[PDB]
């Protein structure tokens, strides 16, 4: 089952299996202004996270790689250490310093991929 | 050799302050106004999660607060204003047919009330205890007069607690602390999901907490800084206490016309023997229940020292007695009996002795008055004692007190196990996957 | 050799309740607060697509009934509370040019009010009818000062009902069934969708509908139980009837000042001499409209049973009188001349009297009340019997009675082709196409 | 061209030549209240649609073909009676009781179809 | 042989109409009610960009003005209303050590005022400026007993102006205008792109502005039409002149309870010489600003003509007299002074004498009023005039008047820098890629 | 560099440098309501556009290059003389009057391509 939250203590190479069940949880007098602000708050935050995959090139998938390469300044760890010893949470706590970076790499490779793109098409 | 990879649906969360909202499951708590709950469909446990908790800084046990305070003032938003009460009552005692326990409590008055008419006017005669009447110079006014408004709790809404479900918006989750022994700040090792929390009772209470949630194993003792004697000290019990509070009088109750499409009702007559107000709890389970305290406090404080109950000190009557609303009256009862023992290295009943008021001003508000309506009858509750709020005394031996009056600490009682953390479904990661 | 093909924008509906808005193009109304209408709103024929309509399981006519209610007392907010009229009143009666059938229809009243100051006493008289006054046990009291206080309607907003589009919110569209002579309840063979229903005019009225909707060429027998006495007959007709109605009586309007901002507009006196109020219609063209409804009687009841037509009785007169607004003023018709009749296979008018009310408790609630200023002059109004509402009592003889009551009847005739639905666009089916 | 909802009673294969002329229509004092409340509704349900359709991998296609099988216990006919005689209203009736079956089996083949891309592209 | 694409995050706009917010940085503005502002706004340079704004057709100004007045009206919504003050008063003059100044401007009052006891009364002196008393025949009454009731102000809350900042929400931005000597309606070739504008503060006053902003280098004059005699004229400044506003008497506020929970404050006396109240400008700084008005108007009118300055029109104090808010005082102020002077191609004071008035009737609604509660002790501000409202009376010499009293005047003045563009990331161009 | 609109008066051809620029700027008591009724159109005006370009078949690209023509009825300027010559809001003066026949056009291209895949796929 592992509803929700279920997977989060596993390690990173299992919770990646359990990605679309967290992604269906997502979007769902005066006392109503509380609830309505809820809902589009909800909305809010959907809405910016798709944004961001679509800039990125992601879009519509969960699972995307891209062509930006991975720097050891962010994080020097063995594949076997990060995909099979720790967990999403303690993941998020190691690399959250570099996010900021990687986030503006992952839009300037979009733009250039787009440019080829459109100037390949246009080459015929 | 590495690209950085992008997932969606990560199982992470960030401690976060949102808005939370009223499922619910005649009432000043608009009940029929939430989303109803479903019957509690899951809670997921999360194996290998430590979360660390802290049930002082906790933004469900503010907002809590403020929602009660909204929907108590909703609720008195339709009701007759009594304005036209406030004027010279003349007044003498209640002696007939008392016991003398309640000489001078009760005192009837006669005053002339507005009608139907504005041209007209009606005089009439009703009771009031001593605690509402304050003495102008036999010419007395009602206590609030001098500082606010007082409107009349409508006669068809209940203040029995329903137990409210606190449920979180789309894209947050409430984690909650399963293990036992949990202290309110540390690590806890076993922890679980939950969208809503249980339905909790709004009990307003000073003192002892009653109608909570009970410790499984031991009696826990709970403070922000145990260390500071400026904090309150919260103590969960393991069995609860039964007590019993009655007001054995009989009182009869009429209703008078003040104005178009508005009346008052006041307690007309009493019939019988004048008592007084009292409540019952028994001794052998609050001796068993004290030990069990003070057997706690001992782990902090060191075995070689002396630990005293102590009543309550001088201050408004709100903060220095135990009180609660059953059947509808607001109850004031001396705890004194409870708190009154040394500890050192057969029905047999405690009985306090309770006192009636029905002009309200809570939530320590000054200009918000509420006048309670009478009942009809006789008043009897049964409620369970689930805790304490005890304050600790500023060499070898400590005392402590039934202090209180804060509202919010009734809520972290059941509170404490809750947290709320927003979902962040991004993150990246490094593997061997490139386009 | 198949797989699921997943489609989106697939004309797919079920049905579904939501919230609809107001879109129309100084009034009770409030139509400010609405969307304008679009110029050019759209329908569309969906040929081939049979639906089920229920009228008398509709969430589109308790809308409209709950919006009609917040409206009208939205538009009493700002408006000046006459709690300073109910007063001990001394009322003689108008003997001066009376009609014998108005001997002690209307009285004369004295009145001491507040005014502009509140030192000071204003002494004022004025006319009232009899159906506003209870006497004392010469002394009178308004009618409302046992259950509410009134509130003067403001003299320059417009009780005109004014034709209201409702519009289907994004994601859901409104079905209209076209198919002649439906009766509410069976499959529509021909059907329409709409976003916005034709503009729906809020006409209060008791027993004979105003200003409705006719039918193309029959008349048409509506109810939900045709068998069960306990429900109300809906005829439509397919012609109108035209009713003359009239305040015979040239009223010289006074006013004065209650208080700072407050003024209190009545009646001063009377030009002339007075008339009962009355309608008239055609007598001829109300036989025919009965023979027309008659025979679609006899077709649910049998070819030789006999059909009678009887006034009503019991209740207060919104359910014994036509109660209606015309020209702003409040009136009471007596409709048995028109229900005098049983049925077995030239200027000729019928005069129906009427009476006329000022203090006014719309919608059967109790606890709030509305006083209508009255109207200066002589006032006429022409208005179209559009459809009845009658009752079925209880071998051999039928006996209908007008009814009314429950405002969700006359709304529910207008709204009785409408349904709402909730667009379904994703679906799935199987296609030789993969992956 | 119709509009909107009038395709209805066409049969299925006509009415499925014409699905962006009702997609167009998807997002197109409590008076106050019940209009705002009105337009965060109608988002919501736009949403859950997109979202359903971006997790099973039909983002942006209005057509969609997938990699599960068609069930004969779900439905069985020819498919010139589903496409010919057969409207859209008659055939959701028809497989209402399978809809939640259908859709967890696209999610299914949708989650395992990215996998298998990801190893794909570092090249097994 | 070029197709289609589409482009989308293009930088284009078109105008458009938003609802803005604000933002902020014991006020009756309510800053609390905005969003906080970032401490670094950013503001983007645009080269290359020229944009028309109109200054007369900004809706920001209409909303400007709707968000003040309802901030006015919230702020005195929980306050205490004085109905019961509304009674004939028996006043005399203030005599007793009077300089001349004040004869007829000061009386002192008596009148009958209830009690927190509805049966008891009281008699209370107090002090008026007779603007705010009118004779009822030593009988007066309040000025507003005929219109409306009047609210106190509550006396805790602040009228001091805070910057306040608006901001558009996302989709739509703002532009400002850069370019110096802009006179509002023409093309702007130097731009730049906000989210929020800069605070601007709620100064409200009549013909001369106070503290706003002032012109980058010269004297601006900016008018609608400069041709339409019925148009205002707007003169920014390019150097402020300093006016010292002062009410130079020590009055002693005293209160009374007028019911429960409520009191009304007034002034109870002055100490020492009564005088009236004043503002100072320097003389030769206001001639020196002049001049430069005049050599603007010149350009304008012709460089051979004679410009004259002339008084108000008369009419209402709130139009033809110079008024602003100081201390929470509120000061209406002669101007004649100021505009006296025909211009024909050593700390030396002007001293406008004030009138004090505490019933305010603001934004030019009838209806409402409020009252100013008195001061305690001696009042005095020093502010810029930052900008002139005149008016033109239609070879010959010009007639210029104090103008105003319409405040969107007073916001247009600082809000005709910005206009507000929605943005529209979609759209379309040719190109050599196809797919 | 040059954040939100800084690009704007640039010509068209170094405008389109900065797309994500401007995107990525998007959607980011009583009283109360003037924050609801302002979020509620960010959000609508964001969704409206993604939805039209989802029908035309662009997912979200930022440029999408369609296979429909152009017409020198609409515009018959060469290249250069609209991406170096030209800004866009110059551009979008200009070519406002034939927008709603461009969008038209695009949407139907893009339903005859979405038959076309399905019945390749039918083959395959
Ligand atoms: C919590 O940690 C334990 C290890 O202490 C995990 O248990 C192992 O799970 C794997 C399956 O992934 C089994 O093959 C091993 O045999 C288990 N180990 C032992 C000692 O039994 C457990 O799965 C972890 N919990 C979560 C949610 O991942
Ligand atoms: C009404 O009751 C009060 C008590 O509440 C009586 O006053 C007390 O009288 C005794 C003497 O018998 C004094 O020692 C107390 O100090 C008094 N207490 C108070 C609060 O005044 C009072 O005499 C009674 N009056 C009547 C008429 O019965
Ligand atoms: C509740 O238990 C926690 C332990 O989880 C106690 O917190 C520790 O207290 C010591 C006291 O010096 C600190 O130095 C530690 O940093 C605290 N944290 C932990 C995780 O150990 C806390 O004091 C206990 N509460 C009470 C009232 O005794
Ligand atoms: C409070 O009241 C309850 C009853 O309402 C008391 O509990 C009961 O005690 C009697 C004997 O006096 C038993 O016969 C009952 O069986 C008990 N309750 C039940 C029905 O289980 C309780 O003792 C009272 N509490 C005190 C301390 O007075
Ligand atoms: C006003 O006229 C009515 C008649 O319409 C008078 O009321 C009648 O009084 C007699 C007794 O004298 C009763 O028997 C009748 O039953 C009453 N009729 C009604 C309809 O009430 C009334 O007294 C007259 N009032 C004045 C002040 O002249
Ligand atoms: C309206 O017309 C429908 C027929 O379309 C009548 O419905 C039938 O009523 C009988 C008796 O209850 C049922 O046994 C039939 O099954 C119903 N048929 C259908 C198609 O629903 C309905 O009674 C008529 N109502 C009125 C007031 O005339
Ligand atoms: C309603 O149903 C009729 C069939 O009963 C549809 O008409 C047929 O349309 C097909 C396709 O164009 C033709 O080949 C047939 O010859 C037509 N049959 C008849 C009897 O005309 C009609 O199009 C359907 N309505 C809608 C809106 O789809
Ligand atoms: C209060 O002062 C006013 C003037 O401010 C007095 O009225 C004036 O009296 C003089 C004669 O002394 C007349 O010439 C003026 O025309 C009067 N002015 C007005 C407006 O009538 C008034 O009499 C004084 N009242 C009291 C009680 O002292
Ligand atoms: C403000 O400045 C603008 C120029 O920036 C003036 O606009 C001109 O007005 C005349 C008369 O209407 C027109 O013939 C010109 O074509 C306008 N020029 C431009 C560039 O628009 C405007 O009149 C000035 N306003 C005032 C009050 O003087
Ligand atoms: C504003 O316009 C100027 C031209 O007047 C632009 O400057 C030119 O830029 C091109 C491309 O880099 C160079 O080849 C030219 O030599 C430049 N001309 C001059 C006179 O410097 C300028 O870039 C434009 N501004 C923006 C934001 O696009
Ligand atoms: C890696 O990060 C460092 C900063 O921590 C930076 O100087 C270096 O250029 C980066 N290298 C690559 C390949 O991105
Ligand atoms: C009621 O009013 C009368 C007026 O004569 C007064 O004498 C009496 O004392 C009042 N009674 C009360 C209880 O206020
Ligand atoms: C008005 O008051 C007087 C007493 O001052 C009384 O005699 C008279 O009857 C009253 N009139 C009315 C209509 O109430
Ligand atoms: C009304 O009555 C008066 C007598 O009070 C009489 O002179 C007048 O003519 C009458 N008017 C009518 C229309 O009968
Ligand atoms: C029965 O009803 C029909 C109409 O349905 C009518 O034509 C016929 O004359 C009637 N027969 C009688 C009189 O019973
Ligand atoms: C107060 O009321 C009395 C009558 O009870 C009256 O004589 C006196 O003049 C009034 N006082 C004032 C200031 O009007």
């Amino acid at each position: 089952s592992l509803g929700f939250l279920g997977a989060a203590g596993s390690t990173m190479g299992a919770a990646s299996m359990t990605l679309t069940v967290q992604a269906r949880n997502l979007l769902s007098t005066h006392w109503g202004i509380k609830q309505l602000q809820a809902r589009v708050l909800a909305v809010e935050h959907y809405l910016r996270d798709q944004q961001l995959l679509g800039i990125w090139g992601c879009s519509g998938k969960l699972i995307c790689c891209t062509n930006v390469p991975w720097n050891s300044s962010w994080s020097n760890r063995n594949l076997s250490e990060i995909w099979d010893n720790m967990t999403w949470l303690q993941w998020d706590k190691e690399i959250s310093n570099y996010t900021q970076i990687i986030y503006g790499l992952l839009e300037e490779s979009q733009n250039q991929q787009e440019k080829n793109e459109q100037d390949l098409l246009a080459l015929d | 050799n590495l690209w950085v990879t992008v997932y969606y649906g990560v199982p992470v969360w960030k401690d976060a302050e949102t808005t939370l909202f009223c499922a619910s499951d005649h009432n000043v708590w608009a009940t029929h106004c939430c989303v109803p709950t479903d019957p509690n469909p899951q809670e997921i446990h999360l194996e290998n999660v430590t979360e660390e908790f802290n049930m002082w800084k906790n933004n469900m046990v503010e907002q809590m607060h403020e929602d009660i305070i909204s929907l108590w003032d909703q609720s008195l938003k339709p009701c007759v204003k009594l304005t036209p009460l406030c004027v010279t009552l003349q007044c003498t005692n209640v002696t007939n047919n008392i016991t003398d326990d309640m000489r001078g409590e009760l005192k009837n008055c006669s005053f002339n009330m507005t009608t139907e008419l504005r041209d007209k006017k009606q005089k009439v005669y009703s009771l009031f205890y001593r605690l509402d009447v304050v003495q102008i110079n036999k010419e007395y006014r009602l206590i609030n007069c001098n500082t606010s408004a007082i409107t009349q709790a409508c006669p068809k809404v209940s203040f029995e607690p329903i137990p409210i479900h606190y449920c979180a918006p789309a894209g947050f989750a409430i984690l909650k602390c399963k293990d036992k022994k949990f202290n309110g700040t540390g690590p806890c090792p076993s922890v679980s999901t939950v969208q809503c929390t249980h339905g909790i009772k709004p009990v307003v209470s000073t003192q002892l907490l009653l109608n909570g949630s009970l410790a499984e194993e031991e009696v826990i003792i709970r403070s922000e800084n145990i260390t500071n004697n400026a904090k309150n000290i919260l103590v969960q019990l393991n069995t609860p206490v039964q007590i019993n509070c009655t007001r054995p009088n009989n009182n009869t109750v009429k209703s008078i016309r003040i104005g178009p499409g508005q009346w008052f009702y006041y307690t007309g007559d009493i019939i019988g023997d004048i008592r007084q107000a009292h409540c019952n709890v028994s001794k052998a389970t609050w001796n068993e229940t004290l030990g069990k305290v003070v057997k706690q406090l001992r782990k902090h404080f060191g075995n070689n020292t002396i630990i005293r109950f102590a009543q309550s000190s001088g201050g408004d009557l709100e903060v220095t007695t135990h009180s609660f609303n059953c059947g509808g009256e607001f109850f004031y009862c001396n705890t004194s009996g409870l708190f009154n023992s040394t500890w050192i290295s057969s029905n047999d009943s405690i009985t306090l002795p309770c006192r009636i008021k029905q002009i309200i001003n809570m939530w320590q508000r000054i200009g918000q008055a509420m006048y309670a309506p009478p009942i009809q009858g006789v008043i009897r509750c049964v409620s369970n004692i689930t805790g304490l709020i005890l304050t600790r005394d500023g060499s070898t031996t400590e005392t402590f007190r039934p202090g209180g009056g804060d509202m919010r600490d009734n809520w972290r009682s059941e509170l404490y196990k809750y947290k709320v953390v927003k979902i962040e479904p991004l993150g990246v990661a490094p593997t061997r996957c490139k386009r």
